[PDB]
């Protein structure tokens, strides 16, 4: 029933920008916080950003802080990630996820999308 | 920011072997650690939450334990379908972090 | 002994309109014939409230939900299937958890290191009647808080608001008649304060406890059960107090430009 679908990937130049989105369905999206996680080819998982259920408080990894912006539209069940000043090092598969978390988001279930590839070159 | 490391970075084992993976935090994260299993081309699957709680649907051969800085993930009887890269992740505080990832290969 | 009730897959969500419900008295202060502007955690007007069918008609699906910054809970039943709630974080023996259970004569509230079942429920037997909490948890230790009082719980519509601020778990509630089905009624009704519990624990997740009758998991049956869950947000409200200090109306200042104007001018 639960689906998360990333889109908006593609190939961009260094110093450019790209806006990703994730369409959520099958669960009450507006009740959960959401995360972005990226995985560069040949590398492990890297946490990127987190936004609370109300779209208020936002948190970022130090490596993207000041460049990336996280947002959500709860009337469209869509999660967004706006990336500015992209670098070659940002090449990765980007996932939207609902990570099980007993401390912050309160999620009791773990959901992941399919992953959208972003290439910077 | 809390640092996460895992050891060994890679191990090989045969079917029926016991496999242990160590995850260590640079700071005391109590019992707030997740374990994920990722196979090539797929998103990570959660197996264990809160250090030792098993997710519904996860085979009883999987287990884990630990508290503070030193945590262990164990497979009591490795199956041919357990060949994957395992990650530990802390959610004691933001930003959240994942470990390097431990690859379990087939002997 | 814990049994496996949730043997079916998870059902998709349904939603209803909150209209103008979920407003509670923000404090214990008497005001009258006055429009008072207050900033607190309130349920947004005309928002989408999730409608759960924990027991669908014998499909048992009673999920653990996030608590966020507070929860609006409502139900309409005459079967007395909903008995209580569990609030906590890990919901296991590692942390303190809050267990609120209602029965025929009282309400019992305990905070202990409960080791809860995967899909906990209250066991009801008929011989005289017998009731057991060991279908909710296997064991509990290191209890820090205990409170006992009178029961918290056409058709009767029961509404609750749960907050957890600065160590205090605050419960508000209202009981009204309803002649509608499959939705929430229109109109305004403020929720009066019920109890302030000096507990001092973290709450991030919660679950609703249902009573099942012994008449292993296949031996437990109950009639259909459903409830509504919404979440509170930091909102500014203009509350209208009548001459007796009862709130008769309210404006959600962020609902629209018209409401913003009313809140600015302090007028309905
Ligand atoms: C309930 O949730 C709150 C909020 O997350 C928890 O508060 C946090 O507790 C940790 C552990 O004590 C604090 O970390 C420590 O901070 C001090 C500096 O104040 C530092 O010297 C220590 O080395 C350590 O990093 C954390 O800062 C604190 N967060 C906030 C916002 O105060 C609280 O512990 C939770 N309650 C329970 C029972 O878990
Ligand atoms: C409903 O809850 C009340 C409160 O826990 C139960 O009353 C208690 O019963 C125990 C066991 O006999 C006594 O030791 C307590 O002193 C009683 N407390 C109070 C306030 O009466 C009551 O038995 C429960 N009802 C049923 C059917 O179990
Ligand atoms: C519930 O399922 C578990 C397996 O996940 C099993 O070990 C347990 O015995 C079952 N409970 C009952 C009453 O059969
Ligand atoms: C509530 O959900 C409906 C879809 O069923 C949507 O059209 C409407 O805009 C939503 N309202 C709010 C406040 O989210
Ligand atoms: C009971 O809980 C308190 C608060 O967390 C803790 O300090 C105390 O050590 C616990 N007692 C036992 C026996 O676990
Ligand atoms: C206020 O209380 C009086 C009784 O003292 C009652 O007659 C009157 O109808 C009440 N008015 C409202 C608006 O509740």
């Amino acid at each position: 029933e639960v689906q998360l679908v990333e889109s908006g990937g593609g190939v961009v130049q260094p110093g450019g920008s790209l806006r990703l989105s994730c369409a959520a369905s099958g669960f009450t999206f507006n009740s959960y916080g959401m995360h972005w996680v990226r995985q560069a080819p040949g590398k492990g998982l890297e946490w990127v950003a987190f936004i609370r259920y109300d779209g208020g408080n936002k948190y970022y990894a130090d490596s993207v802080k000041g460049r990336f912006t996280i947002s959500r539209d709860n009337s469209k069940n869509t999660l967004y990630l706006q990336m500015k000043s992209l670098r070659a090092e940002d090449t990765a598969v980007y996932y939207c996820a609902n990570l099980k978390d007993s401390r912050y988001s309160g999620s009791y279930y773990d959901y992941w999308g399919q992953g959208t590839l972003v290439t910077v070159s | 920011v809390i640092w996460m490391t895992q050891s060994p970075s890679s191990l090989s084992a045969s079917v029926g072997d016991r496999v242990t993976i160590t995850c260590q935090a640079s700071q005391d994260i109590r019992f707030y650690l997740n374990w994920y299993q990722q196979k090539p081309g797929k998103a990570p699957k959660l197996l264990i939450s809160d250090a030792s709680n098993m997710e519904t649907g996860v085979p009883s051969r999987f287990s884990g334990s630990g508290s503070g800085t030193d945590f262990t993930f164990t497979i009591s009887s490795l199956q041919p379908e357990d060949i994957a890269t395992y990650y530990c992740q802390q959610y004691d505080n933001l930003p959240f972090t994942f470990g390097p990832g431990t690859k379990v290969d087939f002997k | 002994q814990c049994v496996n009730l949730t043997t079916r897959t998870q059902l998709p969500p349904a939603y209803t309109n909150s209209f103008t419900r979920g407003v509670y008295y923000p404090d214990k202060v008497f005001r009258s014939s006055v429009l008072h502007s207050t900033q607190d955690l309130f349920l947004p007007f005309f928002s989408n409230v999730t409608w759960f069918h924990a027991i669908h008609v014998k499909r048992f699906d009673n999920p653990v939900l996030p608590f966020n910054d507070g929860v609006y809970f409502a139900s309409t039943e005459k079967s007395n299937i909903i008995r209580g709630w569990i609030f906590g974080t890990t919901l296991d023996s590692k942390t303190q958890s809050l267990l609120i259970v209602n029965n025929a004569t009282n309400v019992v509230i305990k905070v202990c290191e409960f080791q809860f079942c995967n899909d906990p429920f209250l066991g009801v037997y008929y011989h005289s009647w017998m009731e057991s909490e060991f279908r909710v948890y296997s064991s509990a230790n290191n209890c820090t808080f205990e409170y006992v009082s009178q029961p918290f719980l056409f058709k009767n519509l029961r509404e609750f608001v749960f907050k957890n601020i600065d160590g205090y778990f605050k419960i508000y509630s209202k009981h009204t008649p309803i002649n509608l089905v499959r939705d929430l009624p229109q109109g305004f009704s403020a929720l009066e304060p019920l109890v302030d519990l000096p507990i001092g624990i973290n709450i991030t997740r919660f679950q609703t406890l249902l009573a099942l009758h012994r008449s292993s998991s296949s031996g437990w049956t109950a009639g259909a059960a459903a409830y509504y869950v919404g979440y509170l947000q930091p909102r500014t409200f203009l509350l209208k107090y009548n001459e007796n200090g009862t709130i008769t109306d309210a404006v959600d200042c962020a609902l629209d430009p018209l409401s913003e104007t009313k809140c600015t001018l302090k007028s309905f």
